[PDB]
């Protein structure tokens, strides 16, 4: 019986390809060909922060575009001001390794967590004169690697026991799990309208699941290594993925196919962070070989490079309104550039 | 002795 | 002195004046004559003096009284390579944010007291005192920062972990303002006090620095040797040799070998104080892993 | 444990090869040009004065 | 997409050989070192031996090593292994493992519980 | 109104105050990776030190450590190890007793040393239990020559100080274990990080000191190997 069942998984595994080979007419090497190079970017700092102990891990942008979160790993979230590079609140965590934060669009909490397995949120506008924590988010098995709000109450989480979880902070229980993923679960992507996100673990695939009813409408894989970090294209209807395989692979929700693939002979080192720009044409990836490349998303050309760190390159943001991309590294120095 | 002195 | 010399001679003309084969015992109060001989002039029968054949000369024979009767350009060309490199050392530093650690200040410092001393000397090479008590500040100074930066990397080992940023302030006191206490006293003693102990109240406070650096050295070296030796036997044993011969420079362990020769108007002293800034500015700032690597991703950057 | 499992696993790929996809050449057509009409506002692609840049 | 197709194994007679064949796929082979592992029955994973990138740095588990010799063909993108004397202990299934990073001297949690870049694996048995 | 920037000004001064106060403590405190296994007595050490995470602190000559156990979390720890590169030291514990489980240890350890983000953190290796290793080699039906045929060409090396009264046997057994470590730690490891093994076992009133001095060589280390001297 599981003999036949993994013959119709066969049947069916390559039935899948077969529909994309039917789909594939051709590839985007050929139909972007006629369309000029943007040419050079000349991307310079603008604005070094400089405050963090230790390695920052991660950060955030709000929809002001202003105030931007960081964690780094010595217990510290500082909230920064990117127009006066000041810090507005510095929040003491109780555990000193924290790999992830998130700024809430209405900007009233900020979340954050790491090897405690709780997504700890923290209420920036409270009465009293320091920062508390609003709700301990305790349950997971596994390490939380990302968490990310998709309004004021509700809030995804990914972790290392392979599963993503909604959670409702007024009572603090989640309401739907994510499970599918064989290896743990290390980035998030949710859409414009916050109705659908994409979750990459180390299992070199990607799968979108749905935030009302919890099943992986579709699957991508594509990448040879660990996935490591997704944004979702501004359309909202296709994503770029960067892995530990040094490449990033554009991924159609409707196509469901590697469109196209972001390999250059020279790059050898893992791919930490990717996002768009609010155009999308350039996809800044960050590397791990202490510089971010930007990537013609549509040229599959090395467009620019921003080298400003000694350190990875560990999380990537671009401000939504578009203005200006900031690089978070392992130095402890948010570089913001325009 | 240093030199100079 | 000179100096002195001329004010017995004069002292000896006042009393000539006062006053106003003939041998006189060779005068007491000029030093360099013999004062076991004697001078002789002739008396004429007519009462003159003597005089010299076809000349106004007065004969005199003063052959008893006088019976006892490159290097600047080495130690110039040398302080001015050492200048040369330690002016682009300090600079080259200063302009790098990546490597402005304490580990690197003190070496800034270090390199800015060799040129200051360099120069002191190089100008000098009330009006003329100030190449006379200014460079003996300025030569005190880089003994006692020889000191002091020996001092850190001996604060770092034998203080085990030890706090390198939380006590920075007191090694700047102890370097360029601690030979204010002897200079200072000194330079009192020799304008107002008295305008052998003419020399011992400066060099003393200088020989303290050489010495205890000298003790410090071997605490390092035998701290390194053993540490290697608890990790090839054979090839960290020539390992020790490189990096011991690498300290040499930094400590001023040279300055030792003649530590008590007494001279005045006489060297391997202006052969090795040409270089010692020389050294300290290739090795630990020229020719480092770290510096190397800052110029070449510098270079790359722009 | 393998049985329980393997009928969920083949379920879950069964109802996702059902997907309606859509040519890869309209998958690509259709970014490339939401991608240039909204390119002429980012100030990313276009270098953008320092007059109304914030980040001077 | 990333497979490991296993090959080989089955019934042999105590001390005889077995040759295992890893068809590997959905990456390039040369880029990747590989790794075996078998599970016994009630047990924990082993690791029992690994290739570099160029495939020169071999080592085994130890208990294993002369009786087993592990190859890979770059060429053709397929991983060999051939036992030479197999003892009732080395009863188990033989999974065909990748390493995570392209340019490695480490892999990671290979002989992991739930890893994902393992093959299927081959059960070999020894038996009359 | 420009009023309110010197108010935001004025409140930098006041949270940058804190944050010096914050760098002394951060920089005082050493950080330590304690790994090992479910039956290695990793716990059983943290006893001791009485001065899905565990932080253990203990107070050694006004010198404060965090020793860190990771239990809660998966086996995979590809991704999570990476987090611990800033730590000072890895404390890594192995059931010395256990041979199946040996060679696993040996990969484990392996894995650290040649990981890119790893290559730069010295290893503390700790040999627990090694009272129960020495039991069990006197029965001599347990023999280390079935899980490692190397073993039996391996005589005692001459830098060795045993106990007073210990049989020789066990000595060639408990320096191989020893030795097998190192053989990948001086194979692959040049100046940037050293492997610092070590005998301990459960009676021992211990490896707060021990540890001290180990964590004292490493920083010290640090700052010869900053001015080329190793």
């Amino acid at each position: 019986e599981l003999d036949q069942l993994r013959q119709e998984a066969e049947q069916l595994k390559n039935q899948i390809r077969d529909a994309r080979k039917a789909c594939a007419d051709a590839t985007l090497s050929q139909i972007t060909n006629n369309i000029d190079p943007v040419g050079r970017i000349q991307m310079r700092t603008r604005r070094t922060l400089r405050g963090h102990l230790a390695k920052i891990y991660a950060m955030h942008w709000g929809t002001d575009s202003r105030l931007l979160v960081s964690a780094s790993q010595d217990g510290k979230l500082i909230i920064w001001d990117s127009y006066t590079t000041n810090k507005v609140h510095a929040i003491p965590l109780r555990s000193s390794w924290v790999m992830t934060c998130a700024y809430a669009p209405s900007g009233n909490y900020v979340a954050c967590g790491g090897l405690d397995n709780i997504c700890s949120i923290y209420n920036l506008k409270t009465r009293e004169g320091n920062v508390r924590v609003s709700r301990e988010l305790a349950g997971h098995t596994g390490y939380l690697s990302c968490c990310r709000f998709l309004d004021d109450n509700q809030i995804v989480t990914s972790s290392g026991d392979t599963t993503c979880a909604l959670w409702d902070i007024e009572t603090g229980q989640q309401t739907t799990t994510f499970t599918g993923h064989t290896g743990d679960v290390m980035s998030l992507s949710l859409a414009p309208d916050t109705r659908l996100f994409v979750s990459g673990a180390c299992d070199a695939s990607a799968k979108l699941w749905d935030v009302r009813e919890g099943m992986c409408r579709q699957t991508f894989t594509g990448h040879e290594s660990d996935i490591n970090a997704i944004c979702f294209f501004p359309n909202g209807n296709a994503f770029a993925t960067g892995s530990d395989d040094a490449t990033c692979r554009l991924f159609d929700l409707r196509a469901d196919q590697e469109l196209m693939t972001y390999s250059h002979d020279n790059i050898i080192c893992g791919i930490t962070s990717v996002s768009f720009s609010k155009s999308g044409r350039l996809l800044l990836a960050g590397y791990d070989d202490f510089n971010c490349n930007v990537w013609d998303a549509l040229k599959a050309d090395r467009a620019g490079v921003l080298a400003g760190h000694d350190n990875r390159v560990s999380c990537l943001g671009v401000t939504d309104d578009g203005m200006a991309v900031a690089t978070g590294s392992w130095d402890s120095f948010l570089k913001i550039w325009n | 002795s240093v030199s100079e002195i | 002195t000179k100096e002195e010399q001329i004010f017995l001679l004069h002292r000896a003309q006042a009393q000539c004046e006062k006053r106003l084969v003939v041998a006189v015992p060779c005068p007491d109060y000029i030093y360099d004559f013999n004062h076991k001989g004697h001078a002789y002039r002739r008396c004429d029968r007519n009462g003159s003096w003597e005089l010299v054949p076809g000349h106004n000369r007065t004969w005199a024979n003063y052959s008893e009284c006088v019976k006892f009767l490159r290097l600047g350009m080495i130690y110039t060309v040398g302080y001015s390579v050492s200048l040369a490199s330690l002016t682009v050392a300090v600079l080259i530093l200063a302009y790098f944010r990546r490597l402005h650690c304490t580990r690197n200040y003190i070496h800034m410092h270090l390199f800015l007291s060799f040129m200051l001393r360099a120069v002191s000397i190089f100008v000098k090479d009330a009006g003329c005192r100030v190449a006379v008590t200014f460079f003996l500040y300025f030569l005190a100074t880089n003994y006692y920062w020889i000191l002091v930066e020996g001092l850190y990397l001996h604060s770092l080992i034998f203080m085990a972990f030890f706090s390198e940023k939380k006590y920075l302030w007191g090694f700047t006191v102890f370097g360029w303002g601690l030979p204010a206490v002897f200079v200072a006293v000194w330079v009192s003693v020799r304008a107002t006090l008295a305008n052998g102990n003419k020399k011992w109240i400066i060099q003393v406070p200088i020989l303290a620095s050489i010495v205890l650096n000298f003790i410090l050295f071997i605490n390092i070296v035998r701290v390194l040797a053993t540490k290697l030796r608890e990790t090839d036997t054979r090839q960290q044993y020539r390992k020790l040799l490189k990096s011991t011969l690498v300290l040499m420079p930094l400590f001023g362990v040279h300055y030792i070998v003649f530590m008590a020769t007494p001279y005045t108007e006489v060297h391997y002293e202006m052969l090795f104080n040409s270089f010692q800034g020389f050294f300290v500015a290739i090795i630990y700032c020229f020719c480092n892993g770290e510096v190397q690597a800052e110029i070449k991703k510098s270079w790359s950057r722009w | 444990a393998s049985i329980a499992q393997a009928r969920k696993l083949v379920e879950q790929l069964k109802m996702e090869a059902n997907i309606d996809r859509i040519k890869v050449s309209k998958a690509a057509a259709d970014l490339m040009a939401y991608c240039e009409a909204h390119a002429k506002e980012d100030p990313l692609l276009t270098p953008v004065p320092a007059s109304e840049n914030p980040f001077r | 997409q990333v497979q490991l197709q296993e090959s080989g194994g089955g019934l042999v007679q105590p001390g005889g050989s077995l040759r295992l064949s890893c068809a590997a796929s959905g990456f390039t082979f040369s880029n990747y070192k590989m790794n075996w592992v078998r599970q016994a029955p009630g047990k924990g994973l082993e690791w029992v031996s690994d290739i570099s990138q160029s495939g020169a740095s071999i080592s085994y588990t130890g208990s294993v090593k002369g009786r087993f010799t592990i190859s890979r063909d770059n060429a053709k993108n397929t991983l060999y292994l051939q036992m030479n004397s197999l003892k009732p202990e080395d009863t188990a299934v033989y999974y065909c493992a990748r390493c995570p990073a392209p340019f490695t001297r480490d892999c990671f949690d290979v002989t992991s519980t739930t890893y994902a870049y393992r093959g299927q694996g081959t059960q070999v048995t020894v038996s009359s | 109104q420009r009023n309110e920037e010197k108010a935001q000004r004025e409140a930098n001064k006041k949270i940058e105050k804190q944050l010096q106060k914050d760098k002394q403590v951060y920089r005082a405190t050493h950080r330590l990776l304690l790994l090992g296994a479910d039956n290695s007595g990793k716990s059983t050490i943290v006893k001791q030190m009485r001065i899905g995470i565990f932080e253990t602190k203990f107070q050694v000559d006004k010198v404060n450590f965090h020793m860190f156990d990771v239990g809660g979390q998966r086996d995979e720890r590809r991704k999570w190890i990476q987090c611990f590169n800033d730590v000072t030291a890895i404390i890594f514990v192995v059931d010395s007793s256990d041979y199946n489980r040996l060679q696993e240890a040996l990969n484990l350890f392996k894995s650290i040393w040649n990981n890119r983000w790893l290559r730069t953190i010295s290893v503390i290796l700790f040999l627990n239990k090694q009272d129960l290793l020495a039991e069990k080699v006197l029965a001599g039906k347990s023999k280390i020559e079935d899980y490692f045929p190397e073993f039996a060409r391996y005589t005692t090396p001459e830098d060795a100080t045993p106990e007073p009264g210990e049989d020789p046997r066990v000595t060639r057994a408990k320096y191989f274990i020893r030795d097998e470590f190192l053989r990948i730690s001086t194979a692959s490891g040049d100046g940037r990080h050293y492997c610092y093994p070590h005998f301990t076992c459960a009676v021992d009133t211990e490896n707060a000191r021990r540890i001290f001095n180990d964590c004292r060589d490493i920083i010290q280390r640090m700052h010869l190997r900053q001015y080329e001297l190793l």
